């Protein structure tokens, strides 16, 4: 405790001194205008997805979402948003096969690490499906924390 | 994040023997012993008993850093009194006193 | 068929799938809760 | 140190208290004993929680944390295999105790979930361990959480063996009073004062067990520390007298283990 | 948000005293200090665990999910 540094009782920390709970929310929207291209939510596949991220999608359900209680860490994908291949001039869909299912998913921030708390599925005033995911994790006082 | 495993406070790891005895070069009949996974809960007993032995010239210890459960013990004795054996004697002594402590408590408790 | 989500402001389960509309059949709400996974979650009590 | 030392005298005693006068001992041992009681005595406690159902207000790990702090009967903890040394996969009845918790808001009023509601599932094999310690005169051992009518909680717990060094949840000591040299005769401390330290500082209760120093006395520089006043408590998992005895046993084992190590090296030496 | 099982500074279980604590304040109508004493909370490092506890869980349970 030499400067403004301090000595904290580890046993007290163990019991629960200054322990806190942290929440973070993610979100995404269904799509824009269906001009020969639409966007949605659905679990992607390594061989049936174009420009897939370097994380994982095996924690996603049918609609690309994760049920509460599931432990999700780091680069793990939480919202399996998909957006059709756009190799053409108009930036719309295209007559391709495996790569037609181009994704546009959302994962956790690379430094995050916790479990899914709550998932909300609604629509905006434009009738567009909206996904919002809240996750949580415990913060336990470290030697770099400020008090 | 990068916090150490609490098991490392008392359980020996791979390649970690409990004790390591090195010979000092700064003085004759003197050794330095490393206690792995062991703080001065035990260490302070050892020094205390060593200093009750009139054939011991030096007995002291230090914990070089609190991040690690390690304990340095330095022992210097008079000629012929191998410091290693001096330590062995200190241990025997401590245990014998603890045995009596237990017995006296149990008796006092029963009464 | 499959419990995809549960109505908000009402314990009533919806179990609706894609294209079935987010509107709660018995409330009119548009919230929808995914509901806790079937998988058991282990915590280190430590 | 040769047996004719530690004179244990008990002033007061109860289920969770032993008030000692430990005389004829080395301060180092008095302290070492204090320390070993604080953090090197094995106990039983929930070290893993499976959440099956939780529609309560409290977070999953919030509850799990609380469960780990509930004291469990540890009388026969020495008969339970230490989990780190258990060759049996994951866990088993020989090295762990399984408890479960099932609660539902049957009433429209707030339903309280208590530690008394924990149920042991695994086979104790006749060993006196696992039973939630209940010292509440109302029978309602430790409040785990409160529960609203439409909410439900279903948990599975696995208790293991461990020591406070691993985590404070394992400690049984609670608190240990420790004092020596009631009257400042050894001059181990220099009283801070703004006028008269004899009046400014409160006289310790232990002072009645030792004759007051005289102003005509010369500093007895030959005197050593001795006669330690202690008061060991207990969280209930281990009978307060066992807390002390087992603490002593632990030190014997610790010294014996380094003695053994010395022997082992001598055996390996030429 | 419920009473901490065990005193942060001691490990002394105080998670089974909250209910009876409130009763001492209500049914018996005792001074908080004397109530804490009646609970056996001698050390101030344990007294504070109850004396300054904020029971928020009662407010949380006012919501219907
Ligand atoms: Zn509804
Ligand atoms: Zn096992
Ligand atoms: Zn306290």
């Amino acid at each position: 405790n030499q400067e403004d540094s301090m000595i904290m009782n580890q046993s007290s920390i163990d019991r629960g001194l200054f322990r806190s709970l942290f929440f973070r929310s993610y979100m995404d929207q269904e799509k824009k205008y269906g001009m020969s291209i639409t966007e949605t939510f659905e679990k992607p596949q390594r061989t049936n997805t174009l420009r897939m991220k370097h994380g994982t999608y095996d924690k996603l359900d049918d609609d690309g979402l994760i049920a509460p209680g599931v432990r999700v860490s780091g680069e793990d994908v939480i919202i399996g948003k998909t957006t059709p291949i756009s190799p053409d001039e108009e930036e719309l869909g295209q007559r391709t096969a495996y790569h037609s299912k181009r994704d546009a998913s959302t994962p956790l921030r690379s430094t995050e690490n916790g479990i899914v708390d709550q998932v909300l599925v609604t629509t905006n005033q434009d009738g567009l499906k909206f996904v919002k995911v809240r996750v949580r994790t415990t913060k336990i006082p470290q030697i770099g924390d400020k008090f | 994040m990068n916090a150490p495993d609490r098991f490392e406070l008392f359980l020996l790891g791979e390649g970690e023997s409990k004790l390591k005895i090195d010979p000092d070069t700064k003085a004759p009949n003197a050794v330095v012993i490393t206690f792995e996974k062991e703080d001065h809960t035990l260490g302070n007993l050892i020094r205390a008993e060593l200093l009750n032995d009139r054939k011991v010239l030096f007995a002291a210890y230090k914990v070089e850093h609190p991040f690690f459960a390690r304990f340095k013990l330095r022992i210097q004795t008079t000629e012929g009194y191998d410091p290693k054996d001096a330590l062995k004697n200190a241990c025997n002594s401590i245990i014998n006193k603890l045995g009596a402590l237990k017995t006296n408590f149990e008796t006092e408790w029963n009464l | 068929a499959t419990l995809k989500y549960i109505c908000a402001e009402c314990s009533s389960k919806l179990s609706l799938s894609r294209t079935d509309a987010v509107r709660c059949k018995d409330c009119g709400h548009r919230i929808l809760l995914k509901a806790r996974t079937k998988r058991l979650v282990q915590f280190e009590a430590r | 140190m040769s047996e004719e030392g530690p004179q244990v005298k008990i002033r007061e005693a109860s289920k969770d208290n032993v008030d000692f006068i430990l005389s004829n001992v080395d301060l180092a041992m008095a302290n070492s004993l204090r320390r070993v009681m604080i953090a090197e005595i094995p106990t039983l406690a929930i070290d893993s929680v499976e959440v099956e159902t939780n529609t309560t207000v409290l977070a999953d790990e919030f509850i799990a944390h609380r469960l780990g702090l509930i004291p469990l009967q540890s009388m026969d903890i020495e008969q339970l295999e230490y989990s780190r040394d258990c060759f049996c996969e994951d866990h088993c009845d020989k090295c762990s105790v399984v408890l479960t918790l099932q609660a539902f808001g049957e009433s429209e009023s707030t339903t309280n979930v208590y530690s008394k509601d924990l149920v042991i599932v695994s086979n104790l094999m006749g060993r006196n361990i696992g039973h939630p310690i209940i010292q509440d005169k109302e029978g309602n051992g430790v409040l785990i959480c409160k529960l609203r009518k439409g909410q439900e909680l279903k948990l599975t717990c696995v208790a293991k063996k461990g020591i406070a060094k691993e985590h404070a949840k394992w400690g049984p000591a609670a608190a240990i009073e420790f004092e020596y040299d009631p009257w400042n005769k050894l001059k181990h401390t220099d009283y801070w004062y703004e006028q008269d330290s004899a009046k400014e500082w409160p006289q310790s209760k232990n002072c009645e067990y030792e004759d007051p120093p005289n102003e005509g006395d010369p500093f007895d520089y030959k005197a050593q520390a001795d006669t330690f006043y202690m008061n060991v408590e207990s969280v209930g998992s281990i009978p307060v007298d066992q807390v002390v005895v087992r603490g002593i046993d632990t030190l014997q084992k610790k010294v014996a283990s380094i003695l053994l190590a010395l022997t082992q090296m001598d055996q390996d030496k030429v | 948000m419920i009473v901490p099982v065990r005193c942060f500074s001691c490990g002394k279980v105080v998670g089974d005293k909250w209910e009876s604590y409130l009763n001492l304040l209500q049914e018996d109508e005792l001074d908080e200090g004397t109530a804490l004493s009646r609970l056996g909370l001698k050390r101030y490092c344990c007294r504070r665990m109850i004396l300054t506890h904020v029971d928020l869980i009662e407010k949380f349970l006012r919501y219907n999910p």
